[PDB]
């Protein structure tokens, strides 16, 4: 299954994932590909703030599905 | 004077000394003490902007002054121009402000070339013709361009600069520049003046990828390990070792799923490198050029396929001494891969005839820190995205799939400029006209669409909306676009970071914004 | 009065009907008159999208105004905060920001309120039709919410509507920043997405006692280790972080404290940053946010087109990039759910294993909470760390189990941190 999830700058970034696995390394091949810690990473799917405990399956990943990297900040 | 560094640190910490220099010897131009304009040039004001002036023609109205931050109920009758640049002034007196209290098209008329003392220019609610003239007149003088109209809860942004090429992209994430799979000589004498056996939690993260690394290179005969199922059994390779709980060593762990391929010309980077402005180069060559091709050449001799190395590494949890001597390691080479970067750019000013040291030592070192983070932008002139044989279609079309997609409000802004045209007035602005031009405003609609050819469904729901707006500047629409635009003036005069390309379109009734390339 | 045609640009939207209206809106010439009129709005913060709040409000039809803020004017806030002059350095934000205002424009009415948001209880924000919020802290907005929450009253199960306080709340941080449409008891609560905050970073006592590789390590140790057992000035004297004397002392001393390490990077711009936990800001994108969340507060009291619903982030670092979602309210949210959140636990449990499910558990953390049962009528108040007092007096009970302590199962209990005024349930279960 290939997924694309748009960054925090629009840039979309395309990725192999088969379904089972986890949103936690969902994270993993997108540090691979642009540099951003994991720790720092949140994905939005749907509304749906992606666990990174569940699996894509649990969020209903199907390959034309894009995933949004989002960022909630203290200072104002 | 250190009394504006106490008043400027919180930006400083964003653009630092230097971008806080260019800003203070920067003399911006806005076209117009609109709440637009005004809103703009309060967020350059603040900052520091060296000096600015206003250019308006017109007198102070009722709703002008209820909807402006900067103009008051005295300062009806008065020229817009000079009484929003009474109280702009009032926000910062490191700020030099000044007024021309004549019209943009009175002025493109008379003195064309005025506006050659501007760093940047900033015009808003501004009519078609007016656009069109002035863009060209700007365009063919080399001077940058920002068209910024609000209407009803539509923001529209259209940047023009030719060419606009920048070293500090400030990039917010980025595969660091370890230098496994390709070590270098200072590197690896260091990676073996240690020892994995005789200190277990207190060594460099790196350090032990390389000698864990550097031992898997044998089992199998120097192969890197690419196949994710290799990668996840090189990760055990490393989990037998930790003589026990290390937290270094179950770092080195995550690490994996990146500290072996860093190493990586970017496409960006290819890019400039191939450009034509790059493998010509004259003495009309901005400097800009002659340090991608002292880079290009560098990668081709002392370069060895890559870039000049960054000089910096991540935090890792280990010793207070091996990590400093491991990170001078880098340090080194850095200043060492920078000579020599320094070196080509000495002889290639030579081969077209400049002084050898017309690119400072400054420039250099941050160029080539921030080598893999060049980026160039070129936006189309304002007069070809106009053009019937020019006009950008494909991208015009493509966004269309979707009825809600921001190009509509873009689509509908031309229909109501096509219908100021035809009426020498906006659609709807008093109350009583609504009715009778929501029909005339589609036929204007309808009109453009042809003289371009753009089979697309726009949605009646747009083109009533767009009466009700009656041409209104609502404040905070005019706000956000106040906003967004002073930053990307902020960008064009710091070259500090990335410019949007041609057009940002605004709704402010969905909360959603798009960039096109018109 | 008011001069011919000082409102045409907001009356467009309400004297005139449309396309994108609200279900609710009904075009009406008399709808401005009541919104100056009758339409209570509380901003939260006066500092920047405070600043910026005010003025978009004062111009969008807004007049009966209050502003809420703690805080006094420093000079580090005159590059974004255009409501104070350097000659009004030293007063309270509030007054000064509410003393502009009513100057600047014409009938505005703000209202200041020299307080820290604590000070008042729900019979205060019961007032307001809308509260906008420019907060710079996390716990601030936890508690803001929880309050807009505890102001919620469902006539058996049904949720008055009207009882309902729309919460706009925005965040900034240099080039990134997030407005954002709450709902209280409908759509997400701060509470509902708490985990899309970032990692907290502290650098471990070890590498900054004895391993000191950053220019930051050397500085975080003047300021948290060397400046209390050396108290250089006086003893007892705490380091204001503003005192440009302290800080230089700081300062001095990291240089030192980092020569003895061979590092370099050590500043006063960065002695300020690490001491203070400095964010960067700019007015720009402040003005960004604030413009959004004005304009919401604009559709909720008007109903003139759809309020944003959820979530929008904006970045200005590449080009500019906006993403607007809907956040998911999660239904078992301490906060916004309707009944106690069914607490798993085995009956074995210790107890100061429940201050630490409370306290490190991502879904919702507790600075410091205080947890209080039912065994007679009597309540226990099983542990604390409010009153330094009943701490010591409880302290020990961190070690008996549940119905080692009276505890049944079923029955519920009671957790109030530092982080909301209201008291959130949680009905213990064993299995
Ligand atoms: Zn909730």
């Amino acid at each position: 299954m290939l997924i694309k999830v748009k960054t925090l700058t629009g840039k979309e970034i395309e990725i192999d994932i088969e379904p089972t696995d986890k949103v936690e390394r969902i994270k993993e091949r997108v540090e691979e590909k642009e540099g951003i810690p994991p720790q720092q990473q949140r994905l939005i799917y749907s509304g749906k703030q992606m666990n990174d405990e569940k699996t894509a399956a649990d969020y209903k990943i199907l390959g034309g599905s894009v995933l949004h990297l989002v960022l909630q900040l203290r200072g104002g | 004077k250190l009394l504006k560094e106490q008043k400027y640190d919180r930006q400083l910490r964003l653009w630092g000394d230097h971008g806080q220099e260019a800003l203070e010897s920067a003399h911006v131009c806005l076209i117009n003490a609109t709440a637009t304009g005004t809103e703009i040039l309060k967020n350059l004001v603040l900052p520091g902007i060296g000096s600015f002036t206003i250019i308006d023609g017109n007198q102070v109205s009722g709703e002008d002054a209820g909807n402006n931050f900067f103009l008051q109920r005295s300062s009806i009758g008065k020229n817009r121009a000079e009484a929003a640049m009474e109280f702009l002034q009032e926000l910062n007196s490191d700020v030099s402000g000044s007024f021309v209290e004549e019209s943009p098209e009175n002025l493109l008329d008379n003195d064309p070339s005025f506006f050659c003392r501007f760093t940047v220019v900033v015009a808003t609610q501004l009519p078609e013709s007016t656009s069109l003239r002035l863009a060209d007149v700007l365009w063919n003088s080399q001077i940058p361009l920002l068209i910024c109209r609000t209407y009803g809860l539509v923001g529209y942004m259209r940047i023009i600069i030719k060419e606009h090429p920048v070293i500090e992209s400030h990039p917010d994430n980025a595969l660091e520049d370890l230098r496994l799979d390709k070590p270098f000589p200072e590197l690896r004498e260091h990676f073996q003046s240690y020892d994995l056996d005789h200190d277990h939690s207190h060594t460099p993260w790196i350090v032990i990828i390389a000698k864990y690394l550097a031992q898997w290179y044998s089992e199998t005969n120097g192969r890197i390990p690419k196949t994710y199922k290799e990668k996840e059994d090189f990760r055990d390779l490393i989990r037998q070792g930790i003589l026990k709980d290390e937290e270094n060593f179950e770092e080195a762990i995550k690490n994996v799923n990146t500290a072996l391929n860093t190493t990586q010309i970017p496409s960006s980077i290819e890019d400039i490198f191939n450009d034509d402005r790059c493998i010509n180069i004259t003495k009309q060559t901005p400097s800009f050029w002659i340090l991608a091709r002292a880079l290009k050449e560098f990668v081709a001799k002392e370069g060895q396929g890559n870039l000049p190395v960054r000089g910096t590494i991540p935090d890792m949890i280990a010793d207070s001494g091996k990590y400093i001597k491991l990170q001078n390691v880098y340090r080194e080479k850095a200043k060492k891969d920078a000579a020599a970067v320094g070196n080509h750019v000495a002889k290639l000013l030579q081969s077209i005839g400049q002084a050898p040291e017309s690119i400072s030592e400054k420039e250099l070192k941050l160029l080539c820190s921030n080598s893999a983070f060049l980026r160039v932008v070129r936006c189309r002139s304002l007069a070809e995205e106009y053009g019937l044989d020019t006009i950008n279609k494909d991208e015009i079309i493509s966004s269309m799939d979707n009825p809600d997609n921001e190009i509509v409000l873009y689509l509908m802004l031309r229909a109501v400029d096509r219908f100021h045209k035809q009426q020498g007035r906006y659609p709807g602005v008093s109350n009583y006209q609504v009715e009778e031009d929501i029909g005339k405003l589609k036929s204007c609609l309808t009109g453009f669409l042809q003289e371009y050819g753009l089979s697309v469904m726009v949605k009646d729901d747009y083109v009533h909306e767009f009466c009700r707006y009656g041409a209104a500047e609502p404040h905070t629409i005019a706000a956000f676009l106040g906003g967004a635009a002073a930053q990307e003036v902020i960008k064009i005069i710091t070259k500090q970071f990335v410019i949007f390309n041609n057009t940002y379109i605004y709704s402010g009734m969905s909360q959603t914004s798009a960039t096109f390339q018109l | 009065l008011d001069w011919e045609g000082r409102w045409n640009h907001v009356k467009k939207f309400l004297e005139r009907s449309g396309p994108f209206t609200h279900p609710d809106f009904e075009p009406s010439t008399e709808s401005l008159q009541f919104l100056l009129d009758t339409c209570k709005v509380l901003v939260i913060g006066a500092g920047g999208l405070g600043c910026e709040l005010l003025k978009n409000l004062a111009l969008s039809g807004f007049r009966q105004i209050h502003v809420i803020d703690m805080d006094t004017i420093d000079v580090s806030n005159l590059n974004r905060q255009f409501l104070f002059r350097p000659k009004d350095i030293g007063r309270p934000k509030a007054e000064v920001a509410a003393e502009f205002l009513n100057d600047r424009v014409p009938n505005c009415n703000v209202v200041p309120h020299f307080n820290k948001i604590q000070d008042f209880n729900d019979t205060f924000y019961r007032q307001f039709h809308i509260i906008v919020c420019g907060l710079d802290s996390i716990i601030a907005r936890r508690w803001i919410n929880g309050m807009l929450i505890s102001l919620l009253n469902y006539e058996d199960g049904v949720l008055d509507p009207s009882s309902i306080v729309p919460l706009i709340d925005g965040g900034t941080e240099g080039f990134k920043g997030n407005a954002r449409v709450i709902l209280p008891g409908m759509t997400a609560c701060i509470e509902c997405t708490l985990e899309l905050y970032p990692p907290q970073v502290n650098f471990p006592m070890a590498t900054i006692a004895s391993m000191p590789r950053l220019p930051e390590h050397c500085i975080e140790y003047v300021r948290m280790l060397q400046w209390p057992k050396e108290q250089p000035f006086g003893e007892g004297v705490p380091l204001d972080g503003d005192d440009p004397e302290h800080i230089q002392w700081i300062f001095q001393k990291s240089l030192e404290r980092a020569s003895q390490y061979n590092i370099r990077g050590v500043t006063y711009r960065l002695t300020q940053g690490v001491v203070k936990r400095i964010i960067p800001a700019v007015a720009s994108t402040n003005a960004v946010i604030a413009a959004v969340c004005a304009t919401e507060v604009f559709k909720i009291a008007t109903s003139a087109y759809i309020p944003l619903n959820n979530y929008l982030v904006f970045n200005d670092v590449d080009g500019l990039y906006t993403y607007t979602f809907e956040a998911e309210r999660k239904e078992n949210c301490p906060a916004c759910s309707q009944l106690p959140q069914n607490i798993q636990f085995s009956p074995s449990a210790k107890l100061q294993e429940v201050l630490d499910y409370l306290t490190n558990s991502a879904s919702l953390q507790m600075k410091s909470p205080a947890i209080t049962a039912t065994l007679e009528g009597k309540n226990r108040t099983l542990y604390l760390q409010s009153v330094t007092s009943i701490e010591e007096r409880t302290r020990p009970n961190l070690s008996k189990t549940l119905k080692e302590l009276g505890l049944v199962d079923g029955q519920e209990l009671a957790v109030a941190d530092v982080t909301t005024p209201q008291t959130v349930l949680f009905k213990l279960h064993f299995t």
